[PDB]
């Protein structure tokens, strides 16, 4: 977007009350109404399909793949499309080469669920495709995949899983699927103007603030890949690191009610 | 890089269209005459149709076949085209897209469609097989290039001769070239594309809405003509009288009983053409066997 | 007492007056006395739209006017424009219709006024009075031979804005009046554009001055005695005008300050953002339409 | 394959090869490219591991976009000889990285001019027996030194100290931070993790003025 | 893109390296008692095995013409190199595979992946006596 | 060899079609009104495309400008996950596809009143989703949609379909698995008329089919253009009797 | 779940996974169900008024007659389904020109059938469009039948709704054919089966297993011969799993090609490799592992304790197979082979002769007999049968049924009843097909 200087003040002004104040006036912890739709693309091992409030618009793809667990190291790859973008760009790369790390195979990933034998597992592909944005899109993006995830049915096995001694090409059901079990991580934007944080930062917000965060939840806590932000580049300051240690009770006291209702089935 | 030409330039060949004249020379229906000459090489030719002029090669080396189709050799065509041809084009553009409208033609002319057979051109499977190349060069446009490298491709694939192969597992014996001769290659059927060249006299709504057909349709645009067109049809087909591919991608619109009745033209057309390369072929390499005749009593 | 707005709907891709209606390809007669005009083509009779809308017939001109398109630029209008670009002696700036309008470098309010005759160092200083995606007041003066149209600002009532809030809307649902500056309890004032822009901004003595210094017409500054009191009740005639939005409601000026009383209910401003409860005051105010005038 | 190099016959390849609190060092050197205008040199050798890695300065350089009221950073990340860090690993450090000079550069003395940051990972020694997160505070402190030397406005030394997997990026002799990064490491280690970042901020920035006010 | 074309040109053009000189003579990693490796090395001479070398020039500061010490910096990696020793398996397990036709067959070569060493080397055989040296 | 049945002698194709039957065809309209004026969705059976357009608006640059007309730009999005199989590398400059993005636009230089919107932009943009063979004329039927669904000057319907040949029977409405299993013509029609825009065969026919072949899809194309209208005319009651 | 179409018309997701080359890769295909599905009969007047022509313009031909072979009442006038199982139990019964003139073929037992054999496939696919007058082969689409499709209930395999399904085909058979009283008799071999309807669960139907329909026809005397079916001295072994040797096949483990069976020693027999040069033998009775000559099987190498001089991991046999090749090198002592699995039988209909130490004379009854073949190669094959005085001194055809364990010949049944030993007439007509040699005279389809 371009704004008009004269906003610039009043919304940085507006949003460092110290009663803070959002352009849409939420309390300082609330998120923005969104739509989930999953399990439609039945060619898939799952589907997904969120809807933001400014209209931004991704989905999520999920296609399986049997593979040997030894030959390769990562079992989880993460592939991502922004429209109206080359893939030489900076937002796409860094963003796709976030998420990586934020499901490394056991670090919020339990591998184990996914493993098939003593020598196969399931090769897995988080396939994004995002229609449009307006916002610093990744904490909406992990929220399909967590649903994604809830989303995502595999072939039972058949045969045994122990094939060092007598090597048996495993064997699945034609229609019997198990659900994934599984319990994904979640992303959060933050975002600091003088001596507020909002949450969900909105374009507008997203714009004026000094600096912001990404925080990553899993498994009904705090936890690594955690990045400090940049927004714009206009208007970038530092901050108090006890601003930082306010941000992540502040996250953490408000979380699980988020999760809890996408935890809703 | 823009060709410019005057509104009133267009409206005077759109005039001849409307009393059934055109500036070349020929009728609407009729095709220019083809040079055909090959150089010492094999897969070595100078194909000639009066301005447009094009010149490519035929060459083949040892190379692994890919895991896809481990049964077959390696082939491909190279069509970059240089500005030597016409100041219009980039230094070797493979993203332009009449480039594409050259390419993916001579890609379903040749490599879909298959003309030759890549599974001969397998030495030993999965170990050595040929990479046959086709590297296609544009010499100076006055269009019907996509007929063109239709043709002079298929002119070299006719000329060209491998040379003598033997195998022991890894030791692959390619033998002299002079001890042990050159051997020619597999077609399977010899295809011939025509470029058709569509010009509406009218505007778009009496094509659209105007039931009246009325849209005239040549053989062979030259350069001024090609500038004007409307719409862009390209069929090939052969002499067992099947259809190779067509393409009318788009353009102006047009009726499916004109296709019909322009695609049968193209058959007496090019058959005739094709017997022309047949003879010549033969008629050069009797002319090889002959200079053959006239060297062997001569040594 | 939440943060989002998390309800599930799962295994599906989506949930799954008479006059004229009309298609493109589509003939509507072929009567050679009408007239063929905008939304028509034809063939000598062939009367044939090209658009989805509506046949207008007025008196022998039939035309099809469409539903769905981008905003129509119509002289005299009062619109807002973001800045896009600056030319020669020239400006581009965002209608958000088909293209920019054009603003000549004469065409602005001076500070001090005529008294500041032209010069040529003025446009040595193009950036100094006017920068990118700024905000303003514009009044369309005419149009070029495609239906691009120019502004300016022929009074001191347009000018560039402040003291406040953007918010966008389609342009579809502003209704026309002979009016379009209204200043609403709360002193303050919605600069409704027909275009479909529009912005918030506190009451100013100008405004007041409406129904009983000059050198700051091209200033980032505000009042700078801005309460929280102010601030906060921008945002209540903020959410209720998306309110109405996404009600597909006609703007009355009478609607909006019933949309601010029936909002009463509600004291937490940020429950405004609700998809039933802006459904629900828009259901309100139909019901209240249903007995009044 | 690729027709603008010569990347040898295909059916080659690579040799391979099987099996058969501590200190670190610097040495920091400016003023050795003269296509530049800021240089930076930086050995580093820790324990297993030695590393050196270039830092190069182009500006202000021309603008053929448009107006702008101040200035551009653009910053790049090339491997060197041995290591391969991957694509996207690499440009999310250059993320990280214009992040915190946006804090610290005087953008507005610089109006419609433009920033350009050459990084070399020049060669890297992992002798060991989040491999690119051990990197990251050398590369601020190299950055500095070579923006030190085209001599441009910068508010403050600000650096970056290191504690096990974990990135925090200071100013004010600590008193603020600037550029966060963690990964995996404990939970709530993180005051911990103030200090021993702390005390190697305290340590660089004295080592980084000394190799210039000395010069 | 003249640069790396231009050296390997006068390289051919310097007659430095026969490729006697990239003649791979490798070991057999016997598997001996109790679970111990000794790779089996013949020497002083069924598959063959060559060495291809690259480089990689990064120039920084260019203040003129390269091309003299582009050729020169070449020259003294040139007679650093050390050639690793390369070895194969004993008897490697990656063999024989055959692949179906359409009612025929055919048989993979077995794949003897070459190996060098963690540890053994032997220098580079160079024809000294043309080791040029540039100057413009 | 194909271990299964084509065609049946008792009529029937692989869900049980006849030879002159279709998918199910679904479009929608306005499904995006926050992303662009142009949002039209399609489904004709597992053919499942979203498609977008934008304009008429401003360039990017003032050398993409013309003074005289419309630009159209053809942006073709294949995933990964279109296919069963997953595809290994990124589409966004193969050659295959671009001819494609010639193709459109040549076939859409002449619906669009071009003259009537000059220095401006349009731009068209695709997501292929699930893909189920017919794919040529599947995104053609979804261009018909967008370009009315902001309601662009135009003058008529376009229909696209691919109709296959076993051996002498024509197939109206194949899948891919009867896309690699013979030879296949798809078809630009346009509107009620016996015009065209489109028409590409890849594969090999023989000559004298062809005339019936094409003779065959048009039945099929004045059907394709029948269901988008009153669908979207549903749509167009829709409006009106609920705005006012 | 489905949905609908305006036409009336369902459509639904059938959806699986392609386990080919141990891949999981989903595949889902729309379905449809139509309701113009002919019942394809002279006596019914409603399904010739939903019958359209087809791209070439032609209403079919509703060929099974009002008259069958009427039975005893409760059967009456009736036709005949089949099980897929009694087909792969009895397909030449089906090509007796005697009986069985009158047959639905269901859809999914044509699938079953192209799903296990493809020229077995190719016989039914003959028959039907190669029914005449006489006989009359129809196949309906019953899944295509919107009244007979079925689903996959909740806790199903998918042999349940086979049967379920084959269940529902004859349901609503009867109930279009209570017009004209021809009833529809339901042929199966599953004790399972024939367990459901013993309380009759549903339908009133006619579930007979073969011999409980092949004991009410008016001539089953001569067709019970063609009923396809200790003696045990040792056991013989089994023949690997489908996932053995799909691993044992890339791995290069397992070899494949064609085995000759000697008759001067008919317990010996090599083969051709492609990997190998020299015909590898393999000895043994039980490492021959009751396969038959001229097979297509699947072998494995034998350890050096077992190679002739004239372990649980495969890393030691592909080493001892390179060995092997060492041996084929020596030509002094070379490997043996067994076979693990059989890649395919290479059977068909044989014509051999009986024995006379076999056959009693005084006994009428049903006894065994071993065949001793024309093949000199192939063993005798013990044929449980009544009219063996009749059938001595006379040619006769047979077809192989199974090989189970204990059996070290195999379960077999006479096909044809050909004629007199040495008569010149029986002996031009074996001469024939066992050198291969089509001889029958062109069928209905061929005239036109």
């Amino acid at each position: 977007m371009s704004l008009s200087v004269a906003e610039k003040s009043y919304l940085y002004d507006s949003l460092a009350s110290t009663p803070s104040i959002r352009p849409d006036g939420r309390l300082p912890h609330q998120f923005r109404p969104i739509e989930i739709f999953t399990d439609f693309l039945p060619s898939s091992n799952g589907s997904s399909r969120i809807i933001a409030s400014d209209g931004s618009e991704c989905i999520v793809s999920i296609k399986s793949k049997v593979v040997d667990h030894h030959v390769e190291n990562e079992l989880l790859q993460v592939d991502v499309d922004i429209a109206g973008q080359r893939d030489d760009a900076l937002v796409v790369e860094t963003i796709t080469s976030l998420l990586n790390k934020v499901l490394k195979s056991g670090s919020g990933v339990d591998s184990s669920k996914l493993q098939l034998t003593k020598k196969y597992s399931f090769k897995i592909f988080v396939d994004v495709l995002v229609i449009s944005s307006h916002s610093h899109p990744v904490s909406l993006i992990s929220f399909a995949i967590y649903s994604a995830l809830n989303s995502t049915y595999l072939p039972k096995l058949i045969s045994a899983f122990d094939d060092l001694e007598v090597e048996e090409l495993p064997t699945f059901h034609d229609y019997d699927m198990v659900k994934l079990d599984i319990n994904p991580p979640l992303v959060f934007i933050l975002a600091v103007v003088g001596n507020n944080m909002l949450l969900d930062p909105a374009a507008n917000e997203s714009e004026v603030a000094n600096n912001g965060l990404i925080i990553s939840w899993s498994n009904g806590k705090i936890t690594s890949p955690i990045r400090s932000v940049a927004l714009n580049d206009s208007n970038v300051k530092s901050f108090k690191p006890h601003l930082l240690k306010q941000g992540l009770a502040m996250v953490e006291k408000y979380a699980p009610d988020v999760v809890r209702s996408l935890e809703n089935l | 890089k823009d060709i410019e030409i005057s509104a009133s330039e267009s409206k005077f060949i759109l005039e001849a269209l409307r009393q059934n004249y055109r500036l070349d020379g020929r009728s609407f229906d009729q095709f220019r005459d083809v040079e055909i000459t090959f150089g010492k090489e094999f897969g070595d030719v100078s194909v000639k149709m009066g301005n447009t002029k094009v010149h490519c090669r035929i060459s083949c080396q040892i190379a692994q076949p890919y895991e896809d189709r481990p049964f077959e050799g390696l082939f491909v065509i190279s069509t970059e085209i240089s500005p030597m041809a016409g100041s219009q084009f980039e230094n070797g553009n493979i993203t332009g897209e009449d480039e594409v409208l050259c390419s993916r033609i001579i890609e379903k002319s040749v490599r879909r469609s298959g003309a030759l057979d890549v599974e001969g051109l397998c030495i030993v499977a999965g170990s050595k097989c040929w990479a046959v190349r086709a590297d296609v060069h544009f010499l100076d446009c006055d269009g019907g290039f996509i007929d063109a490298s239709c043709i002079a491709v298929m002119a070299g694939l006719m000329h060209f001769k491998k040379p003598d192969i033997t195998v022991h597992g890894e030791q692959i014996i390619v033998h002299p070239v002079n001890e042990r001769e050159p051997v020619p290659l597999g077609i399977l059927h010899i295809p011939i594309c025509v470029t058709f060249s569509f010009f509406n006299p009218q505007d778009t709504e009496e094509n659209i809405k105007g039931e009246t057909n009325s849209e005239i349709s040549i053989i062979d645009a030259t350069l001024k003509e090609e500038l004007l067109r409307d719409g862009v049809l390209t069929v090939t087909l052969n002499k067992n009288r099947e259809v190779v591919q067509v393409s009318k991608a788009g353009g102006l619109p047009m009726d499916a009983l004109t296709l019909m009745k322009c695609c049968h033209e193209a058959y007496s057309i090019i058959e005739k053409i094709t017997d022309q390369i047949l003879q010549l072929l033969k008629e050069d390499s009797e002319k090889r066997n002959k200079y053959a005749a006239m060297l062997t009593s001569e040594n | 007492s939440e943060v989002i707005t998390i309800t599930k709907r799962n295994g599906a891709f989506q949930n799954s007056s008479d006059s004229q209606i009309v298609t493109p390809g589509e003939l509507v007669t072929d009567d050679p006395i009408w007239m063929r005009g905008h939304g028509t083509y034809f063939l000598d009779n062939m009367t044939y739209s090209s658009v989805a809308g509506t046949v207008s017939r007025v008196n022998r001109l039939l035309s099809v006017i469409p539903l769905k398109g981008r905003y129509a630029p119509e002289t005299g209008d009062h619109v807002v424009g973001r800045i896009a670009e600056v030319g020669n002696k020239r400006w581009k700036v965002d209608i958000g219709g088909k293209q920019h309008a054009v603003l000549m470098l004469g065409s602005v309010n001076l500070p001090g006024g005529i008294l500041r005759r032209k010069s040529e160092s003025d446009e040595l200083q193009m950036r100094s009075f006017l920068k990118e995606g700024d905000l303003l007041n514009a009044e369309v003066q005419s149009l070029f031979q495609d239906g691009s149209a120019s502004l300016h600002t022929r009074s001191l009532k347009y000018g560039k804005l402040r003291n406040g809030m953007f918010c966008q809307v389609p342009s579809s649902l502003i209704v026309r009046a002979k009016n379009h500056t209204h200043n609403l309890p709360g002193n303050i004032t919605v600069v409704l554009g027909v275009n479909g822009y529009i912005w918030l901004r506190k009451t100013s003595q100008m405004d007041l001055a409406r129904d009983t210094s000059s050198w700051q017409i091209y200033s980032d500054e505000n009042d700078p005695s801005i309460s929280n009191n102010i601030r906060q009740a921008i945002c209540r005639y903020a959410n209720v005008i998306k309110a109405l939005a996404f009600c597909e409601i006609g703007i009355t000026q009478q609607r909006i300050v019933s949309a601010y009383e029936a909002s009463m209910v509600y004291s937490n401003v940020g429950e405004l953002i609700e998809k039933n409860v802006m459904e629900s005051i828009g259901s309100d105010i139909l019901t209240a339409e249903k007995m009044r005038g | 394959q690729d027709r603008r190099r010569l990347l040898g016959p295909a059916a080659a390849k690579p040799m391979a090869f099987s099996n058969t609190e501590s200190e670190q060092e610097l040495s920091l050197h400016t003023g050795f490219i003269e296509n530049c205008n800021g240089s930076a040199l930086v050995e580093a050798r820790s324990l297993g591991h030695q590393t050196s890695l270039i830092t190069a300065v182009y500006g202000p350089r021309s603008i053929r976009g448009s107006f702008t009221s101040q200035g551009t950073i653009s910053i790049q990340l090339k491997n060197g000889l041995l290591e391969k860090y991957n694509t996207n690993e690499l440009k999310e450090v250059s993320s990280f990285l214009m992040g915190i000079f946006n804090s610290v550069v005087n953008l507005s003395r610089y109006p419609k001019s433009g920033i350009d940051i050459f990084v070399y990972l020049t060669y890297d020694k992992d002798l060991t027996n989040s491999q690119i997160s051990s990197l990251i505070p050398h590369c601020i402190t190299s950055i500095t030194l070579a923006l030190a030397d085209a001599g441009i406005e910068l508010v403050d030394m600000a650096g970056a100290g290191e504690a096990n997997g974990t990135v925090v990026s200071f100013i004010k002799n600590g008193e603020e931070i600037v550029g966060f990064w963690k990964d995996d490491g404990d939970d709530e280690d993180l005051l911990e993790c103030l200090d021993r970042c702390k005390e190697q901020y305290n340590r660089y920035r004295d080592l980084m003025i000394s190799c210039l006010m000395n010069q | 893109m003249t640069i790396s074309q231009k050296l390997h040109d006068s390289i051919l053009h310097s007659r430095i390296l026969p490729k006697k000189a990239l003649k791979v003579k490798a070991g057999v990693r016997s598997a001996n008692e109790d679970g111990t490796f000794s790779v089996l090395y013949p020497d002083e001479l069924k598959r063959k095995w060559s060495y291809v070398l690259y480089a990689k020039i990064v120039v920084l500061s260019r203040t003129g013409p390269v091309f003299d010490l582009c050729w020169n910096s070449l020259m003294y990696a040139l007679q650093s190199v050390k050639l690793p020793r390369a070895f194969i398996d004993e008897r490697a397990s990656d063999l024989r595979m055959t692949i179906r036709t359409r009612g025929r067959s055919a048989t993979i070569r077995e794949t003897y992946e070459i190996i060098c060493d963690q540890t053994k080397s032997v220098p580079l055989m160079i024809n000294a006596k043309n080791i040029a040296f540039a100057s413009n | 060899m194909s271990r299964l049945e084509i065609y049946s002698p008792e009529g029937l194709r692989l869900d049980g079609r006849r030879w002159n039957e279709l998918r199910r065809f679904e479009s929608s309209i306005n499904t995006h009104p926050h992303a662009a004026d142009g949002s039209s969705y399609m489904e004709q059976g597992n053919n499942k495309i979203i498609t977008l357009v934008k304009g008429p608006k401003e360039p990017r640059l003032k050398s993409q400008m013309d003074t005289s007309k419309a630009l159209l730009n053809v942006s073709v999005n294949i995933t990964k996950f279109s296919k069963f199989e997953r595809s290994k590398s990124s589409h966004k400059n193969e050659r295959r596809v671009l001819e494609i993005q010639t193709s459109l636009v040549r076939m859409f230089e002449k619906n669009v009143m071009l003259n009537i919107y000059p220095r401006t932009v349009i731009d068209i943009e695709i997501h292929v989703l699930e893909q189920d063979g017919g794919i040529m004329g599947s995104l053609i039927n979804g261009i018909t949609l967008a370009l009315i669904d902001a309601g662009i000057s135009m003058f008529d319907y376009i229909s696209g379909i691919s109709v296959g040949l076993y051996d002498t029977t024509p197939l109206l409405d194949t899948n891919s698995l009867e896309e690699n299993a013979m030879s296949t013509v798809t078809l630009g029609v346009v509107g009620k008329s016996e015009k065209l825009s489109l028409l590409l065969v890849e594969d090999k026919i023989p000559l004298d089919r062809l005339e019936n072949v094409l003779a065959i899809g048009i039945a099929g194309a004045h059907r394709v253009r029948d269901l988008m209208d009153e669908e979207l005319r549903k749509h167009a009651q829709k409006r009106v009797s609920n705005a006012s | 779940r489905r949905k609908r179409l305006a036409d009336g018309l369902s459509v639904t997701q059938k959806v699986f996974v392609r386990s080919r080359n141990g891949g999981a890769t989903k595949i889902v295909r729309e379905h449809y169900l139509r309701s113009d599905i002919p019942c394809l009969s002279r006596s019914c007047t409603k399904c010739p008024q939903i019958v359209v022509p087809d791209a070439q313009n032609e209403l079919p031909k509703f060929i099974l007659s009002d008259s069958p072979l009427e039975l005893s009442a409760p059967i009456g006038k009736h036709y005949v389904v089949l099980d897929t199982n009694v087909v792969l139990q009895a397909i030449d019964l089906l090509e007796n020109p005697n009986c069985f003139f009158d047959v639905i073929v269901p859809q999914i037992v044509l699938d079953e059938v192209r799903n296990k054999s493809y020229p077995v496939y190719t016989r039914l696919r003959t028959l039907c469009r190669d029914s005449d007058d006489h006989k009359r082969f129809i196949v309906f689409h019953n899944e295509f039948s919107e009244h007979t499709f079925v689903e996959r209930l909740p806790n199903e395999t998918i042999n349940d709704r086979n049967d379920r399904a084959i269940r529902k085909t004859c349901q609503w058979y009867s109930e279009h054919l209570k017009p004209y009283d021809i009833n529809v008799v339901l042929v199966t071999n599953d004790r399972l089966n024939r367990e459901a309807a013993t309380k009759e669960v549903e339908s009133n139907i006619i579930t007979k297993s073969l011999v409980q329909y092949i004991e009410l026809l008016p001539n089953a005397d001569d067709i019970r011969d063609s009923i396809p079916q200790t003696f045990s001295d040792f056991t013989f072994p089994e023949y690997y799993s489908t996932a053995r040797v799909m691993g044992g096949l890339k791995n290069g483990v397992l070899y494949q090609g064609n085995i000759q069976i000697s008759e001067y020693n008919f317990l010996e027999g090599s083969v051709s490799l492609p990997r190998f040069s020299k015909p590898v033998l393999i000895v043994g009775q039980k490492n021959l592992n009751r396969a038959f000559n001229g097979d297509q099987v699947i072998v494995e190498l034998l350890p050096q304790s077992e190679w002739k001089a004239p372990v649980i991991s495969d890393k030691q046999r592909r080493l001892l197979a390179k060995d092997a090749m060492i041996a084929q090198r020596s030509k002094k002592i070379q490997p043996t082979a067994k076979v693990v699995y059989i890649q395919r039988r290479s059977w068909r209909q044989y014509v051999g002769q009986l024995a006379p130490s076999s056959v009693d004379p005084q006994s009428s009854s049903t006894q065994n007999v071993f065949v001793i073949l024309m093949d000199k190669c192939l063993p005798k094959v013990r044929i449980r049968t009544r009219r063996a005085a009749e059938l001595l001194d006379k040619r006769i055809v047979i077809s192989i049924d199974s090989w189970p364990t204990t059996h070290k010949y195999p379960l077999g049944h006479f096909v044809r009843d050909l004629g007199t030993i040495e008569s010149a007439q029986a002996e031009t007509e074996a001469l024939l097909l066992e050198h291969d040699v089509e001889y029958r005279p062109f069928s209905k389809k061929v005239l036109e």
